[PDB]
């Protein structure tokens, strides 16, 4: 049961940081992922307004 | 009752102490805010637990330990981690500043800060104990604290208790693969002030520790978890013959006493080894002279140091779990009746055994599996004056060109004493020679 | 016996699902390419 | 389909058509070209008569994260270097084997004993039971060495 | 083959 | 955990090797963006052959394309399967193409390939055991015969132990689209000889044969050509990547094949090769699969066997089948036609039996043989070269870019000598 | 406390032991996870198992083999195939490159990089093993593996063992269907070296079982499962009576003394009976008479030559089953006067009689018929001298202008050894007809 006790703090505690950095890549991919197309409307907003 | 003070110094002893407290608590049925579960353990009365933990009288076992750490950034994972409520808080002490591989910061500015602190924690422990076998001091050569700050306390302890047995487990720095720079002159530093105090210095070494893991675990991908697992086993080996009742008892004054031979000859090498992973256990009879014929190994030896070149002082085997000392005999009489396996010849009667009935305890997520036996193999060898030459040998083509000094020099160190500690330990290589003719 | 005759439907089935992905391509009546001057014609 | 729309030779997937559970699929609509109005001339090539219903057609194979490997060959590596080897059998997560190297064991069904599933392959076996003193032997010369009786 | 019998019921 | 370094170079070899990865990507179960949708273990165990892993699941090829003018990158890159090449060995130049083997070899290629052999160094050093090489090229380009041949003397002086083939797509009169090709094709050999393990050369006309003939293609164009080479290339390379009845690696094929070190041009061929007319009106059985192997419609690198005599034939099938049926006939084969054989060497058919079948066949097979009517087009090369070699042919380009004739009479004659050595074992008696 | 080691070299090698560890377990009763079921039937304390599986005490059995070959993609498929968890994962040794069709490449550079891994894995596995009766090593003479490491292996077992029962167990080429090329080369070189270190060097030859599958098994399309399947009836059938009591036991001492004449013509040539199907089991009587009938019958060897162009030097004959003697020794006398089977003249008596209660055990989805009573024939006769001149003359051929040459002496090996090889194996034909004659 000491033991059973154990592996359950050390499996949420697993849990809890896979989810955590699992969203701090994916957020980070959708910020890069619109700044894509941020940059791309930068450009053709100049060009027409040139 | 038969209990023993650990002291833990330095970011390489509190780790080590987080892998061992564990597994103690796991062993003796204590939970991680030290109390027995639910009461459903309490249905009689023993006193296993009693020699690294105290009653508080309503339910509570607080740990006969010091957590010494001068940077506070190790020891405030202990204060809130899992392991919160069961330490005392006045046990886990902490400085402000940090040593920063400085054996002479450890030693002289920032140690003599702290050490009247630790030395009355120590008084407190010991007036609460009622007669005690001793200490366990877990730390590193290494650098900084587990250098400077370890030798003091050693000085001013073994000045203020007497005897008062101090068995040292100490991280040694690897031949080749090691993380600072200035530990060469760490070691040569610290072996000058922790020769005089010491009783028994167990050596365990980073490469051999990776390596065991490495080929007997099957891990390839190891780290300091593991490695401070496998110190924690070894420790829990040691200590099962004053914890729990066996066969043969052999307590620290046996350690001492059959291990050292002349009183500079006290530096042993442990091996814990019937390591085995959960998959390969399971197609093994892992029986008495198979874990005995590992130990005796090259390949097995948890210093990186080959145990062929050279000669054996004498041996302590602890063997755990339903094992027979006549299956042991036989053990022993076939590696005596084996040739690789060489002793010297003042010795001839070079055995210790300590059998105990106690399984070795199993910890979740660990890699080392449920086995029925197990064997702890202390050897005090010839074979680490050629360890002490590789640190005299970099030690050496260090301070030819006084590189690394001015920090020392600065801190409070005089520029001489490089030149006893180096004199120090070509007196201990003549020793080893000497006993080893 | 049985496993044979497994494989000689999935080849029949495979030509019935070539024969509906060729009438597909027979029909998207775009042809690839489709220069941006036919494309806004047809689109408009 | 695949191999030069030969089709009729054998399967599209080899290894996909004997598994007990392959992949799930997704039926995929594609963005066909043009945008939302326009007129669509009917080809003469097509039929005034609708299409098929392509269901069964529009297909593609999404993966699935079994909690063996996540489908990953660096952790296949260290699970075969640690030498832990796979819960379901080849029994199990095939039909009828792929290569015939696993062919012997293939009669192995794990929740029926053999002699229970088909009873004419009991052979009683003949055995000559161990008596006290080669037991006794037995026993003394896997641990001891130096030690023999007659 | 559902749906083309369909017109071939129908005509 | 054997692995194959693919180094596919020019515009040929670029689309020959897209269509092979194309091919094999889909067999190992790896979807166009490179993520792995296979069910079983059997598809990734082996993936390591010819893959990287990288984080999120991504299996990148292990190729280095390899070229001199930018627009083959990109056709690439816009065929299917192209968003899966990592966009860091996409090495090419900036200047071109020109059909000018000194081009390709001495100047401005010669400024690259130190970033070629940086990106294989950096790939083979990546992993731990680096079986061999493959690269794909033409004997008929600047950037197929020069860069490919450079790529082979530089890797074989680096790594002068591991296996090393070349598949040369070699040129023909009849189907020839460029003057300049017996001048590279004689001028490449030279190097092709000395400095490879084993090359399977590959004649567009026999492609075109094929496609015309039994498989009935009416419209064929640059694509099916590809997929037959890259159907020959994954029978070949099988047997690394799947588990077998009899298992045969590249360095067990050019241990079994080529007798004497200037010997290893190899035929491939494959089989079956049904019409659409014909697919349902003959079963896929082992003595048909070898008769449709040993028919010369289905070999792709002209060179009909009648006029010449078989060495060492290695046959690699595909599917499950039975080894009795499989050596009988390779038996019956050799009884059979005795005299389009080897007398002096016994039971040359080198014989591999694979159990995973490829895409689409119940069984297949690969035909590769070191037969005698390989000198065939090397003859009619360097009759070509030597009909304009004599009379000055288009050669300021050459020597005014930096050669001198010397090299050109070096490879005429080290072409004749591979001539001489292959017609030597054409009627050799045992004794 | 008879036992046997198994070695399994090369992919004919792992796949033999692969369809011969199946046929163990199932006649032994132990599940392909490795535990005995035992569920209190019958049996009585059964210990028929530990001629070839180890007892770890938990109810699991692990065998006495180790599969070695210098290839992964056969390993990795009995790794992750139905008999998993059967074998110890460290006696699963396999290499990283693989070795050609080639002795050389098979036996020197790197053959000699994991031969000290499989002595010290057979070295382990002989420690734990009491009595050592033998060891089987499976291979064939094909080339690489099965005929450079295996010669290799054998070189060294020679060496560190000394005189211990090496039964051989070869796939010998046939004389027209070959999958390789350089065949002749490998075998001519493996024999020189196999002749010195090998006591019994049994042989099987793919075509004799390919014919023996398609007359009398009644199958059209063999595979190498059903050879195989077939190979482990016999080497089953050869090995029973270490395992099961019989009316009259012989092992591996008494096998050797009474086969092999001379210590150079120990080639036997081993047969079994009946190799009939159910459909025909079903119409048949099956006396002994007519299985030893079948056993000396021409087209039935399997090492393909017709023996009644030879002389039997001598006979071991097994017989499992409901055998008594007295059909035996009628069998024998009919034989003995029947006119085709004529003996040498230095022999009066010449065979060596085997009884076995255990009948033969019939894997399902198999080829053979269940049987009450089976022979094991095992001839030792003139007629391999045909198979000897058959591959000279392969190899004298292929050799007369240096093919495939190039390869040897590139990978280290020296122009001589061919000759060596060539002569020495030309001794050995003299050596048979100076016996025959
Ligand atoms: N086995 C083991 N060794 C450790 C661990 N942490 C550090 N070490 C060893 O300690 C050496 C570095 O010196 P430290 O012990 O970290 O220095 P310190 O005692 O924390 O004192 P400072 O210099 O002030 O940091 C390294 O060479 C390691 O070998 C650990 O968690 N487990
Ligand atoms: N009876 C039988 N023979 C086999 C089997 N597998 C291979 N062989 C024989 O082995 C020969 C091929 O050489 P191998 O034995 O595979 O070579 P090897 O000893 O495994 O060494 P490598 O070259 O490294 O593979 C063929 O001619 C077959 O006759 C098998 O499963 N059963
Ligand atoms: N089989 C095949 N042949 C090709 C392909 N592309 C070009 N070729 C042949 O290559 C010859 C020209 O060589 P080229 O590829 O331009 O060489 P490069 O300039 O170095 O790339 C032509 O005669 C073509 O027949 C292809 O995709 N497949
Ligand atoms: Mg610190
Ligand atoms: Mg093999």
């Amino acid at each position: 049961n000491l033991s059973d006790d154990i592996a359950r703090k050390r499996a949420m505690e697993e849990e809890m940081e896979r989810v955590r950095e699992e969203l701090y890549h994916e957020e980070q991919e959708e910020t890069q992922r619109q700044k894509e197309m941020a940059e791309i409307e930068r450009q053709i907003r100049q060009r027409l307004e040139l | 009752m038969r209990e023993c003070i650990s002291i833990h110094v330095g970011q390489a002893g509190v780790q080590i102490g987080n892998a061992c407290w564990e597994l103690y608590c796991l062993e003796h049925g204590i939970q991680p805010d030290g109390q027995m579960p639910s009461d459903k353990t309490i249905g009689g009365g023993d006193d296993s637990f009693n020699t690294f933990f105290s009653e508080t009288g309503a339910g509570k076992h607080v740990p006969r330990a010091v957590f010494v750490d001068l940077e506070p950034t190790v020891v405030d994972e202990v204060r809130t981690g899992t392991y919160r409520q069961l330490f005392h808080p006045e046990q886990l002490i902490t400085g402000k500043e940090d040593a920063a591989n400085n054996y002479a910061r450890g030693h002289y500015t920032i140690g003599k800060e702290i050490v009247d602190l630790v030395l009355d924690r120590i008084r407190k422990l010991a007036d609460q104990c009622t007669g005690l076998q001793g200490f366990l001091i877990f730390h590193s050569f290494g650098g900084g604290t587990g250098s400077g700050f370890a030798s003091l306390l050693m000085e001013r302890l073994s000045v203020d208790y007497g005897k008062k047995s101090k068995l040292e487990f100490a991280i040694y720095p690897a031949p080749q693969i090691s993380t600072a720079v200035v530990e060469p002159y760490n070691t040569i530093l610290t072996t000058h002030t922790t020769l005089e105090h010491s009783d028994c210095a167990f050596m365990v070494d980073n490469e051999a520790i990776y390596d065991i893991c490495r080929r007997n675990l099957d891990i390839e991908r190891p780290t300091y978890t593991n490695l401070n697992r496998l110190i924690a086993q070894i420790v829990s080996s040691i200590t099962a013959s004053l914890r729990f009742d066996g066969a043969l008892n052999v307590d620290l004054t046996e350690f001492q006493t059959n291990l050292v031979p002349y009183p500079r000859i006290h530096f042993p090498l442990a091996t814990y080894a019937p390591v085995i992973s959960a998959e390969k256990a399971y197609h093994e009879q892992l029986s008495v002279a198979e874990i005995t014929n590992a130990c005796f190994e090259p390949a097995n030896q948890m210093v990186k140091c080959d145990p062929r070149h050279g000669k054996y002082m004498a041996c302590c085997m602890l063997y755990r779990g339903d094992v027979v000392p006549k299956d042991v005999n036989a053990a022993i009489a076939t590696i005596k009746t084996k040739r690789t396996i060489q002793f010297v010849d003042w010795c001839p009667t070079g055995f210790k055994v300590g059998i105990n009935y106690q399984p070795p305890t199993v910890v979740p997520g660990g890699d080392l599996a449920k086995v029925q036996r197990a064997v702890c193999m202390l050897s005090n060898t010839t074979a680490i004056a050629e360890a002490w030459a590789r640190l005299d040998h970099k030690f050496d083509l260090m301070y030819a060109k006084r590189a690394f000094v001015h920090w020392y020099v600065g801190e409070g160190m005089e520029e001489g004493e490089f030149s006893e500690a180096r004199e120090d330990l070509a007196a201990l290589e003549k020793d080893y020679e000497e006993v080893g003719v | 016996k049985d496993e044979e005759y497994r494989e000689y439907l999935h080849g029949l089935e495979t030509e019935a699902e070539y024969q509906a992905k060729l009438k597909e391509a027979l029909a998207r009546p775009v042809i690839d390419k489709a220069h941006p001057v036919r494309r806004q014609h047809m689109s408009a | 389909m695949s191999f030069f729309n030969l089709t009729e030779l054998g399967y599209q997937y080899p290894i996909r058509a004997q598994v007990k559970e392959p992949n799930s699929v997704y039926s995929y609509h594609l963005a066909n070209s043009l945008p939302a109005g326009s007129y669509v001339s009917h080809r003469p090539e097509t039929a005034k008569l609708p299409p098929i219903n392509m269901h069964k057609y529009n297909k593609v194979i999404e993966p699935v994260d079994n909690p063996e490997h996540h489908g990953s060959y660096v952790k296949f590596t260290e699970r075969l270097h640690k030498h832990t080897r796979c819960a379901k059998g080849p029994n199990d997560i095939y039909r009828n084997p792929v290569t015939t190297a696993q062919l012997p064991g293939s009669w192995y069904r794990k929740e029926v004993p053999l002699k229970q599933s088909e009873p004419w392959t009991y052979v009683p076996r003949h055995v000559c039971v161990s008596s006290e003193m080669t037991k006794f032997v037995k026993e003394m010369s896997v641990t001891n060495r130096e030690f023999s009786l007659f | 083959l559902e749906t083309y019998h369909q017109q071939t019921l129908y005509r | 955990m054997r692995e194959i370094v693919h180094m596919q170079a020019g515009q040929c070899g670029n689309q020959i090797g897209a269509k092979f990865w194309e091919v094999i990507s889909d067999e190992h179960g790896i979807d166009p963006t490179g993520t792995y949708h296979g069910d079983s273990d059997l598809q990734l165990e082996r993936i390591n052959v010819y893959y990287n892993e990288a984080t999120g699941g991504k299996y990148v090829p292990r190729a280095v394309l390899v070229d001199l003018e930018p627009g083959t990158m990109d056709s690439v890159r816009s065929g299917p399967f192209g968003q899966i090449f990592r966009p860091d060995n996409f090495v090419f130049g900036q200047s071109g193409a020109g059909n000018n083997w000194a081009k390709g070899h001495y100047t401005e290629g010669a400024e690259l390939v130190d970033s070629v052999l940086d990106v294989v160094r950096k790939e083979a050093e990546s992993c731990d055991c680096l079986q061999g090489f493959q690269l794909t090229h033409s004997l008929g380009g600047g950037t197929g015969s020069g860069m490919g041949t450079l790529l082979i003397s530089k890797i074989r002086e680096e790594y002068p132990d591991r296996i090393m083939n070349t598949f040369s797509v070699v040129p023909s009169p009849k189907v020839s689209d460029t003057v300049v090709e017996p001048y590279n094709a004689t001028l490449s050999v030279h190097q092709l000889v000395e400095n490879t393990d084993e090359t399977y050369c590959i004649d567009n006309e026999a492609l075109y044969d094929i496609c015309f003939r039994t498989l009935k293609l009416t419209t064929p164009t640059y694509g099916d050509l590809n997929h037959l080479v890259s159907a020959t290339m994954s029978g070949v390379t099988t047997c690394l990547r799947f588990p077998g009845q009899l298992n045969a690696d590249l360095r067990k094929l050019a241990v079994n094949m080529v007798p004497f070190p200037r010997l290893h041009f190899f035929m491939p061929g494959f089989a079956p090769l049904t019409s659409r007319g014909s697919q349902q009106y003959r079963a896929l059985t082992v003595p048909e699969l070898t008769q449709q192997m040993f028919d010369a419609k289905n070999m792709m690198a002209a060179c009909d066997p009648r006029h010449g005599r078989y060495l060492t034939v290695a046959a690699i099938f595909r599917g499950r089948m039975s080894m009795k049926e499989v050596d009988e006939q390779m038996l019956n084969v050799q009884n059979k036609n005795s005299s389009y054989f080897v007398e002096w060497i016994p039971n040359n058919v080198k014989t591999a039996v694979c159990d995973i079948p490829p895409r689409g066949l119940k069984m297949s097979a690969t035909f590769i043989g070191n037969s005698t009517a390989i000198q065939e087009l090397f003859k009619r090369i360097s009759e070509q070269f030597t009909a304009m070699f004599r009379r000055k042919a288009f050669l300021h380009w050459y020597t005014g870019e930096g050669m001198d004739e010397m090299e050109f009479t070096e490879a005429e004659s080290n072409m004749n000598d591979l001539v001489s050595e292959y017609q030597q074992y054409q009627d050799a008696t045992a004794e």
